């Protein structure tokens, strides 16, 4: 399903982590690349990383899983079942239904939390009715599409 | 109530990486004529961007699915 030059641009991205064209990626080429744009992962966090799309065991990327990868994205069933789970977490109704001020407080309050203007950004995204209400089924699928 | 608010953090976890992934392609972070030619320059910074948020998804998505 992929054309053979956006597999061409998929290369350009894997190489610049693979910079010494060996074909892999390991925590050191991954985590060298995330830090020269300011972010800071730990080495668990990498490891963690690596393996959840290292399908041989050697603690590798290699392009045709990295290919996959990039392909899939959050396309897929397992991610659009598991993400409707976390909102319904947060919706004790059941209805399938958060209220927008609920989503923000859960937003800027757990986990890696987010910022007020990314928050902002994402309630923005998806149509709130009348009440206040968002129909998180219906933003899972334009997350997922 | 105790195990089912056990899910709240790794819940909220994975909705956040989900939002940032899906974000690299549409947020107002990236409206900016420094991004266009950023993109236009060098249009594997930004696939790589979003390589790395796909696998922070993924493993939110793990750790999510090992509470239940």
């Amino acid at each position: 399903q992929l054309t053979e030059e956006q597999i061409a641009e998929f290369k350009e991205a894997f190489s610049l982590f693979d910079k010494d064209g060996d074909g892999t990626i390991t925590t050191k080429e991954l985590g060298t690349v995330m830090r020269s744009l300011g972010q800071n992962p730990t080495e668990a966090e990498l490891q963690d990383m690596i393996n959840e799309v290292d399908a041989d065991g050697n603690g590798t990327i290699d392009f045709p899983e990295f290919l996959t990868m990039m392909a899939r994205k959050m396309k897929d069933t397992d991610s659009e079942e598991e993400i409707r789970e976390a909102f319904r977490v947060f919706d004790k109704d059941g209805n399938g239904y958060i209220s927008a001020a609920e989503l923000r407080h859960v937003m800027t309050n757990l986990g890696e939390k987010l910022t007020d203007e990314e928050v902002d950004e994402m309630i923005r995204e998806a149509d709130i009715d009348g009440d206040g209400q968002v129909n998180y089924e219906e933003f899972v699928q334009m997350m997922t599409a | 109530q105790k195990h089912f608010e056990k899910r709240r953090m790794p819940a909220a976890n994975l909705i956040q990486a989900a939002w940032r992934l899906y974000s690299t392609d549409m947020s107002r972070a990236y409206l900016t004529a420094t991004w266009y030619k950023l993109d236009d320059i060098m249009p594997a910074v930004k696939t790589v961007i979003r390589s790395i948020r796909i696998l922070k998804f993924l493993v939110a998505k793990r750790k999510f699915k090992e509470t239940l």
